């Protein structure tokens, strides 16, 4: 019902090596160019890769800042008011990066600001500009 | 099996049904109840086992009777007609037994036997037991035919047939008990030997002879699961099979590291587009630094937009350096994946030259056992013989196999050198016209009732006829001589002073150079006690190595077994004989193989009689009158000895029926 285990056999494929009496050889050698084909195709993209892996030489190390440990904070300086409304033009409505210039106010208590400070400090307007951009 | 019902597989019958055989005989127990079905069975079975139980002695049917009992002894015409049955077929009492009920004093009829070879021997000594005149024509100076044995001094060695393949079921083990030959066993271990002269190691040799077993059976596949058997009109053979599925290997081989390089490009440039996003985001964090830099440099105190200019860019680098980081685990992943897949290669091949070589020896093993070239081999229908054959161990004949057919000629009426040349058949009888071999001058006419031809395959396929047939045969019987095949093996005798060899080994091999010499003495016999060799000659190389002198073949014989064991191990062999069935004229090849384009159909339209036109127009239809017997005529046991001898045993029946009556049908 089944051909031998390690025999592969497919109506398919014996219909293709039988259509002529080379259709055999035409077939394997085929698949034997269509090999070379793929292997230096290989070689080749192995060699850009290793090109653009040395243009990357020492990493991002130089480049890198000291992370600063800070203790999270309620109180809202005017200082701390101001860097906020200039990350809002600059970030919109991505809390984590606005979280992350202020410093000492995480996540949360930036949303707080976009709705007690709303009136004051004209959110809505800077939302807008930063909208067309 | 044991019993009764060992007699019955022991005689190739089923032990609980009635054969075809039994249903003609017997048409009245066949239709009627069951129970009468059984007691008919044990009736055979019983009367089987009696005379298997010791074959060296007529069985009489009043010896059998004595030994039945009841309430099988109580219907004495079953017993009778059951033992009448078993005795004309050959079933019981056939071979060299001892006669209990001496001949008649006058014969009824006479037969003409073409051939005395086994299978002509065995029908003589069944008609000659049954009553009749028989006298056996035989070209050669000896009996045997095929049965060919070699004997100088104390040197013995088979040209023919040289095996019996198993005592479970075969005919020649009743023959063994009733002529004594030295039945020897044949250890199966076959050490290859390379063309360079030493072992094949036998990590190879297991993986080549399963992968032979599996190519075979991936045959079976292509021609009973796929009906691959037509091919351009023409049938397909196996030799064709085996390439197209050599052919589908090496193709799925391909396939194979095709997808498997092909999933390194996938991972090789998911690379490289994984390392343009790190050039440029390596070089937007090369910017960003500056500017953070050059912002930090505006020293304090400053005005809050500067004070943000600093706190920007720098969360602005640091999500880039997040960024570019992600996308090191990453470029750390598919570096080892690449290391995984490009260290798990596939098979680079599917056989080596080296592979390939021994391979090509199997396939002579396979052309040896079938006297012909894999290519002439019928795929359908090569192997349809294989459900019958025998259990237990092949043997071989210390004495030399020729010992079985003379034993068989005692009492018989044989003219040598005696070659038949025309066979002549009418409504009335029959003339068959031979001439002497010494010299052809001497012309010989012998009439008879009815004629056997055990003629050899070849014979018949001769063009132009060596014997001819008047009136000509039918149609649809030389259509069955040109279909069928009549295959070619030879064997080299080298006769030695000492043993040089493994003892312990009956045989070894040697692998070809080439596919198309892989035949050329790719195996050496060694079972004699004495020191003998033989070494076979199989497939294509069979009738190509005809032309060539045996001063050549035993030279090339030589240095193969100097390579094998020593150049200075081997001295030159005291007697050499190399056999050449293909150019013997009363054979013209060994024995038959089921070729393309043939089927098992063909062995039974060979085994057909022939019957004769009526002489006057309007006379009733004749008796037949020519019959025809030998190994290619038993469609389930040829190409044998065992099938002659049965074959023989099978028109002696059906002579005798014809022209002595069979009186157990009522």
């Amino acid at each position: 019902r089944k051909p031998p285990k390690g025999m592969f056999l497919s109506q398919e494929d014996v219909e293709a090596v039988s259509a002529n009496a080379t259709a055999a050889t035409t077939v394997l050698r085929q698949l034997d160019m269509e090999l070379v084909s793929v292997k230096r195709q290989i070689q080749n993209i192995k060699q850009t890769n290793s090109a653009l892996k040395e243009k990357l030489d020492g990493g991002i190390e130089p480049y890198r800042l000291p992370e600063v440990i800070q203790k999270c904070n309620a109180r809202w300086t005017t200082e701390e008011q101001l860097l906020a409304v200039q990350a809002i033009r600059k970030y919109g409505r991505d809390f984590q990066a606005i979280s992350d210039v202020i410093g000492n106010k995480s996540v949360v208590q930036v949303k707080n600001f976009f709705v007690n400070y709303r009136r004051r400090f004209n959110i809505d307007e800077v939302l807008q500009e930063w909208e067309a951009e | 099996p044991s019993g009764v019902e060992g007699a019955a597989f022991q005689s190739r019958l089923p032990h609980d049904r009635m054969t075809s055989q039994e249903a003609a005989c017997f048409p009245d127990i066949i239709s009627g109840p069951q129970q009468t079905q059984k007691v008919f069975l044990f009736i055979r079975n019983r009367t089987l086992q009696l005379w298997l139980d010791n074959p060296k002695i007529q069985l009489t049917f009043e010896a059998t009777l004595q030994q039945l009992e009841a309430p099988y002894n109580s219907d004495t015409v079953l017993v009778h007609r059951v033992h009448s049955y078993l005795e004309r077929h050959g079933l019981i009492n056939f071979g060299i037994y001892k006669r209990i009920k001496p001949l008649p004093t006058k014969k009824t009829g006479k037969v003409i036997i073409i051939g005395s070879g086994v299978s002509g021997l065995a029908a003589a000594r069944q008609l000659q037991s049954f009553g009749m005149d028989v006298t056996l024509l035989e070209a050669r100076d000896r009996v045997g035919g095929r049965v060919a044995t070699f004997r100088k001094g104390n040197y013995v060695a088979d040209l023919g047939a040289m095996v019996v393949t198993g005592l479970g079921g075969n005919p020649m083990a009743v023959v063994s008990k009733q002529v004594n030959m030295e039945l020897a066993k044949i250890k199966q271990k076959c050490p290859l030997y390379e063309a360079n002269g030493q072992a094949v190691p036998k990590e190879k040799d297991e993986m080549v002879e399963q992968e032979f077993n599996r190519l075979l059976e991936a045959t079976s596949y292509l021609s009973h699961q796929l009906d691959f058997n037509v091919l351009n009109n023409k049938p397909v053979s196996l030799g064709q099979a085996l390439e197209v599925v050599i052919q589908l290997q090496e193709k799925h081989v391909k396939d194979e590291q095709i997808e498997h390089w092909k999933k390194i490009v996938k991972t090789q440039e998911e690379l490289k587009e994984l390392l343009n996003k790190m050039v440029n985001l390596k070089e937007k964090i090369k910017e960003l630094h500056q500017q953070y830099k050059e912002a930090s440099e505006v020293k304090p105190p400053r005005d809050i937009t500067a004070e943000f200019l600093v706190k920007s860019k720098h969360r602005d680098l640091t999500a880039l350096c997040k960024e570019y980081d992600e996308l090191a685990e990453t470029q750390g992943k598919l570096e080892e994946k690449l290391q995984e897949l490009e260290a798990n290669p596939p098979s680079d091949v599917y056989l080596s030259s080296r592979d390939r070589q021994i391979l090509d020896w199997h396939f002579a093993n396979l052309e040896f056992a079938n006297a012909t070239p894999l290519s002439t081999l019928s795929l359908k229908h090569w192997d349809q013989d294989d459900d019958f054959e025998f259990t237990g161990s092949h043997l071989t004949v210390r004495n030399g196999y020729s010992c079985v057919p003379v034993a068989l000629a005692e009492g018989l009426d044989i003219k040598l050198n005696t070659a038949v040349r025309q066979v002549r058949y009418t409504a009335s009888g029959c003339e068959v016209i031979a001439v002497n071999t010494r010299s052809t001058s001497q012309t010989f006419i012998y009439k008879c009732d009815a004629v056997l031809c055990t003629l050899p395959l070849g014979v018949l396929k001769q063009q132009p006829p060596a014997v001819q047939f008047v009136p000509p045969l039918p149609e649809w019987k030389t259509s069955a001589v040109q279909r069928m095949g009549f295959g070619n093996l030879n064997k080299v005798v080298l006769c030695f002073d000492r043993v040089f060899w493994d003892p312990s080994v009956n045989l070894f091999g040697h692998v070809g150079s080439t596919t198309a010499s892989r035949g050329e003495l790719f195996l050496f016999w060694n079972l004699y006690k004495a020191p003998i060799l033989l070494a076979l000659v199989a497939g294509e190389a069979a009738g190509i190595m005809e032309n060539i002198s045996d001063d050549v073949i035993v030279g090339r014989c030589l240095a193969i077994l100097k390579g094998i064991f020593g150049s200075s191990a081997v001295p030159q062999p005291k007697e050499t004989v190399v056999s050449r069935w293909r150019a013997d004229p009363w054979a013209r090849g060994s024995y038959s193989y089921v070729a393309a384009g043939s089927s098992g159909n063909d062995y039974d339209l060979m085994a057909q009689p022939i019957t004769p036109g009526p002489s006057i127009p309007g006379a009733p239809q004749p008796i037949p009158r020519l019959f025809f017997a030998g190994e290619h005529t038993i469609r389930n046991y040829p190409a044998t000895v065992h099938g002659a001898l049965l074959s023989g045993l099978r028109e002696a029946g059906r002579i005798a029926d014809q022209f002595l009556g069979a009186m157990y049908t009522l």
